[PDB]
């Protein structure tokens, strides 16, 4: 009852806190609301206009995030026994040694320290704080499971690399011919372009569509070749983020469709009764044989999971599909064998 | 693990109830027709390949001993559980119905019996909003 | 004859009205361009300069709109008889409860203030109609149908969550990045890039390929950093518009196939069949069961027509291939065993 | 609904003609091989489980009696028929053809009698362009 | 053979000039790279500098267009015997009515007349030309067939309509508030954000992308506003051009799709054959019975041509596939009642 | 032992050089940077002020470039011996004749006299240098297998023709009447929209989305047409590159579908079987029939395998439906057919 | 049209070869059995549905008549014989190979006599690099 | 190729066994009947269909000549063997491993004897981490 629900409760939060899902999110999003405000408000205290103002307010939110980080890490370790194998003192101990947990309590007492400093009011100690206050991104760091949006970007770029390298190469050959030419039409005419490092520097700008407009060329021969080799560098030079967001979309709608069509089911049902026949069979000759086959139903069913673990592509249905069409095939064939004996 | 081996043997001996040394399908389904189960040859076949690691056909002594060594409770095998009760659980919040799986226990795959679900419920704490953490379901069946 | 022309003509104008499809669609469009000309002459009044010929031409609009939706108002009220829900003083009165049309009539009212307000030209009352302008946007906001965009944007937004997000916190990461290395590098040659606000500055329109040009590097090496950190942010920062319209792109085709290949035909001749069945049916005892069987027979299809909402994918064809294969499985497996029998 | 429940009950003693109290597929099969329409096997299937919930196999009394109570005019329904009859609108103007929706009624599905047809066609106003707003046979047949 | 010899020269020409493929492109490209010059020639001689290199080397455009336009229209009047239809000199005159012919030979007049005034030099006649000079341009246009590019592009942006709609409705939205509260957070410290109008005017090159740099944000909030709004409707602007790129690249891979597993040989094959059946068919009753039947399955053969145009997709193969599941099913179940009745 | 070695490290150097894979990419990887950071103190060196260190550093890189290439140089033609077609004088010959390894020896005997000019230090010889030194690109051209990236451009170009041919144009069209507009509404207002030419300028740059600045509309009739067209040429200028990013990613999805189901084991194994059996046979009658029958299986492994070399696609998985469609068919009407031969 | 309405009436009664005045299967194929074609139920079938317009099951006196009164070069006709010869088009060019043309005639589709293909090679000018232009085919058999 | 051309009118005479001059699917299935190989209908089909290029359905001995003249060393077959070798190459570094290769000619397509596999193993270098250039088996078996 009462340790039940102590036992609950420490479950709910460590989901809230490392597995979120709904409301955990718009926790999630305030903490991330409040490190964004932090990186804001230093930004701003950089500016020597706000500095003043900037400086008192950032000094709340370090007091406010300190609070608030303490009170977290408090109850991720409290939390944390959900799985059972944190609790008791060594299992804090190795849940601490987490690298996000470690992270997360060294920013801790940077915070810590960064207060404490602005209390003193030391010049070596304000100037370190002035470089420790990046520190709070780490806690936007943290928020990434596992780095799994650096695993996302590197998997579609890699599946995508020779477009990605065959587009940038093409576009760096665009460029660097596009600020040539314009440097030969344009090297004495326009005193920006007087050297091919400012070609290169106009023609980056001007393919990538910034367009700063510090150099632009004047003479009219420069205008017509920048326009169309415009034209094909800034298409050469967009291309990798359309490659990439297409990649994006595509893997995502592969996705779904997978997992609308998982094959799960089955194999978790078949997985889940006979490991439950063994549990409960673990003459006694007859129960020891039952229950070695009740193991060995569980140990296929597991090697089942494992196959199904591969997402389901045009391999698999066309898999499935051959198989029935050869049973069928050797059915019917029999069949036919066998009524031709008949008539024999 | 003298007397491990000895049962294993004894275990063999009953298995194979011949001199031969191989199993073969017909004794395997034998040996579980004496007690009724009526099983398959496909049944039969892939109980011959999971022991085997040649693709003889037949259950050799050694085999069976490397089967009957090794442990349920592995990383493995635990995560592949720990996902086959997921693929039942609703919102991402890691939670499972007792009266859901219960249908899904009786219905779907090979059906058990109703007291032996009922067992499966009460392993546990049910109650809670009648969901049941299933970990405690895979920290229950990883203890060998 | 006269009363049914009547509803006729009070169908057909809640139709252009509500569902508009083919021309009701243009006058929608004339209702859009009138409001949007009512948005640009009050936007060109805001300039001191046109403010006198603007005036007058977007007093007229006033009254045009007025006279117009106020029309609009009294035809779509008199209408929305279609579904005869409405019909009788009650019926119009809860009709008038609708968001839209509440919306609608606010909006009358306030354009009818303003023209009175213009009449009297009060100090604080010409200040309020300064104010009051922009409810024709109302106008433009009832324009879509239970917010069909929002929804839809959301869809999208939300299906793709995982890689606008990763894509945004990679940008991120490149921007702040990017913005401090320029900053080192410029700090001192360059007095725009005084502060990290200011390389920040420079560093979001950078990547965004906004390129103001207010900041711009000076020092060489800062304009390679630049040009290397924009090809790379520039990629991440233009990757959530490719993510987006991929996935848009990708949606209208999915919706497309499945329009082409919706699951309406039968369930739906069916489920009328058996209720003109049991219209009909609502010896005497015979016709009662009879009665029964056909309401049944109309909920069964009910039942499989809300079964078909969910759109047809992956899992339809398979569930029906799967299907098929094992009714023709166990037939055919069943002839073999009769054909054995009558071996024996 | 003393008048109802009885009717209902006199209705379930002529379906079973039996004191079983339960609903077999073979006396709801025969129940209309009197009348000699021939159901099928799945027909009466998905007739049994379309009443009870349980999963037995039978259609109990209480089942019947919360098949019969609920009442055909329902929004969900009201809509499925709605969206069953828009499923053959042309530029989605809300119109149906009076002789597509006699041709569709008489071949697609289980064909409906030609008189049958023909009064669905004069239950309402057919004239107007030989278009029929299929919401007023929506509303005729939600009434209840 | 001479004759002959004469029909094929005119039908080769045909195809080269109507119905370009392979080195007719090449062809069409040396003249659509012929009006382009004479474009870039045009556009450099409004140019007061080079008004008078670019003068006299237009003129000789002129007269090159000319002539070798009038030698193509020479030979297209000529050609287009290859259909026969237009041979003789009523079959020209219908040729000639083409809206492409009539076109071309309207700017081939205006081309003749152009340099005739030239030659003449006349003040108002002068000024004709500087105006006629244009309609080269008709040759630029008369290029594509049955304006192609028009009717594709209307067909992806209809098919997309909603999120075409959608995404402009949100980023206008966006723009507008952005607009608005940097103008707010800026109508005073900023000399440029004086007026609404202004603001928007920013907010619309902001968004776009554009980034000219005539208005950029001075106060470091209104530069904030800038950069998260900038985020947001930098997205939303951007979407159309993603959302139809990714339409094109979608309907491109459909069209190819089908175009390799399209269905026209056995249709085909099966109505020449009928057709030559009926050509060699047109006892004596015994023989119009043949040509009957043959004239009939040549007309069965077009029909099922005809059903055939619609492209392949989901509905055709999901209905060949349905129809040999209940093929196969009926056949399945008559052996096992056959069966039956053996055993019975 | 020794020779089989040599032979090994050998094949191990030419995989890494001509094939690599994994950590034969990050050597290439390396040269990549280091021509890369050639081409870099080269463009630096341009710029006179960096030209003093810049030259010094950029003299390294010559000769260790040297140094390196010329090994390299060395060990491709001492490797190449895996295929041992270029084993031998004449092999090597064979071998340096390649259009990539003689571009290589050119670019390696280039660089050696820029070393041997720079220490001769003549005027003419120097500024032969001066141009010589963009040589090292041939070695980032030579990176590249046979041009694999401007195939694959091309292709996709290729493909997507159409779209291209018709986005380019429509905006095209947009552009110049935008341009035209603007000037006409600002010919007078605005001085730098003085010649049409200004106002084309001022649109390739505006609807390209890089917007310099110099040039932008200043009346507000201007800026309203500027807005409009800015939008609607945006999204053309902008398609390119979004068409060409999808029909990449879709290029790149269906190859990696291709991939997963690729027909190449059964008859990769049937080939390989009858070879060997071939090459076996290769009573004494009975093994030449035995030899001739092995032969023509491995010719006929061979053609089912260039068969197999065109890509799956839903071509083959619909052939092979219908062909068991049809072998079922067949099959079970025969079976009817001989039972019911059984009842007569 | 006096004779050919009279033609047609005289082919109508040796189709039906009696007075019920409608076409059925088994007299339709008998028609063609007299000859040794030996059609199949779903020819007929398909024969029968493309004269009727009703869906009655056979063909009426009228039903043949309008069939026999349209014209074989129609619009619609020449386009689809026009695409039918272009799908073995090459290059896009509108150049069709005579040796080509004559296998997939004799292999495709019912099979053309050998003698009746060479004579469709010999009806135009085939000569020209082995191609025959399919548009002068497709006037040819458009002609009437 | 007096000597060539002789013992392919031998091989010929032997084939057909008679003086038809053309090689019929019954008589290739007996040849290797002899030898009790048990020849398939469509392996006869596809026999003969690979000499002959005019679809006849026999083999004349123009065509049989024609077929055994050509070089089995072509660099299209040196490609597809390449390919088909390369089918199992892992990590695209040009390597298939021995037990590997044994195992897939073992188990997939025409198994081939152990000991012939075994002479594949040996007929090369086969040590050096378990790995054999396929490229050394297509010289070897490209040198006719
Ligand atoms: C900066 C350079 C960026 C280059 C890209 C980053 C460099 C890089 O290579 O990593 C990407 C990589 C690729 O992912 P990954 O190899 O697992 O992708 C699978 C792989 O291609 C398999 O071989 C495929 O199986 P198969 O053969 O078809 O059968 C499988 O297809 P399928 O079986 O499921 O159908 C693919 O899903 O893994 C990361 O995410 C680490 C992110 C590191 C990124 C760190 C920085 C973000
Ligand atoms: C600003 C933050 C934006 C974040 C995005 C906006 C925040 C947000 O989450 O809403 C989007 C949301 C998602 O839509 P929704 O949940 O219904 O999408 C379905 C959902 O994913 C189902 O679970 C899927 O079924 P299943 O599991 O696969 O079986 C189904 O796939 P399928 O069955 O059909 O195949 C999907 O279609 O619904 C809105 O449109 C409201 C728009 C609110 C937008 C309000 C502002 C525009």
């Amino acid at each position: 009852r009462r340790n039940v629900k102590y036992r609950r409760v420490q479950n709910y939060l460590y989901n809230v806190l490392e597995r979120p899902r709904g409301w955990a999110f718009i926790y999630h999003a305030f903490v991330f609301l409040l490190v964004f405000g932090c990186l804001i408000l230093s930004v701003f205290s950089t500016i020597p206009e706000h500095t003043k103002l900037a400086s008192s307010c950032l000094l709340i939110l370090e007091f406010v995030m300190i609070v608030v980080f303490g009170l977290e890490f408090i109850i991720r370790i409290w939390s944390a026994g959900c799985c059972c194998r944190y609790r008791g003192w060594q299992g804090r101990l190795r849940f601490a040694r987490k690298p996000f947990c470690v992270i997360d309590t060294i920013v801790l007492i940077a915070s810590i320290a960064v207060v404490s400093a602005k209390t003193q009011g030391n010049i070596f100690a304000t100037s370190a704080l002035r470089s420790l206050r990046f520190l709070q991104i780490l806690r936007m760091v943290r928020m990434d499971r596992r780095g799994g949006t650096w695993k996302l970007l590197g998997s579609v770029v890699y599946a995508h690399s020779k477009e990605l390298i065959t587009a940038w190469y093409i576009g760096f050959l665009v460029l660097i011919f596009s600020s040539f030419l314009v440097y030969l039409v344009e090297k004495d005419a326009n005193k920006e372009f007087s050297t091919y490092a400012d070609a290169l520097w106009w023609g980056t700008i001007t393919l990538t569509t910034i367009g700063y407009g510090d150099k632009t060329p004047l003479t009219w021969l420069g205008r017509l070749l920048s326009a169309g080799f415009a034209l094909l560098g800034i298409s050469f030079f967009a291309l990798p983020a359309g490659i990439l967001g297409s990649g994006f979309a595509l893997k995502v709608q592969e996705q779904h469709r997978q997992k609308h069509f998982e094959k799960r089911r089955n194999p978790a049902a078949n997985l889940i009764q006979c490991v439950w026949r063994s549990y409960a069979a673990d003459t006694p000759p007859l129960k020891t044989v039952i229950r070695a086959i009740r193991i060995m139903k569980f140990h296929v069913a597991k090697r089942k999971f494992k196959e199904t673990l591969r997402p389901y592509d045009v391999k698999d249905v066309i898999e499935q599909y051959s198989a029935g069409h050869l049973d069928m095939l050797c059915r019917i064939k029999s069949l036919q064998t066998r009524v031709d004996q008949i008539l024999g | 693990t003298e007397e491990q081996i000895a049962e294993f043997k004894e275990a063999f001996s009953l298995f194979d109830k011949d001199g031969d040394g191989t199993i073969t399908t017909k004794e395997l389904g034998t040996v579980m027709r004496s007690l009724g189960q009526n099983p398959t040859e496909a049944e039969l076949q892939d109980m011959i390949n999971e022991v085997d690691a040649d693709g003889n056909g037949t259950i050799d002594f050694p085999e069976f001993l490397t089967m009957m060594a090794r442990k349920m409770k592995d990383t493995d095998s635990e995560e592949e559980i720990r996902e086959a009760f997921r693929v039942f659980d609703k919102d991402g919040n890691g939670y499972i119905s007792a009266a859901e799986l219960r249908h899904v226990m009786t219905n779907l795959g090979e059906k058990l019996t109703d007291e032996e679900v009922d067992e499966m419920i009460r392993e546990a704490d049910i109650d809670g909003d009648g969901q049941v953490n299933y970990e405690e379901f895979v920290q229950m069946m990883t203890a060998k």
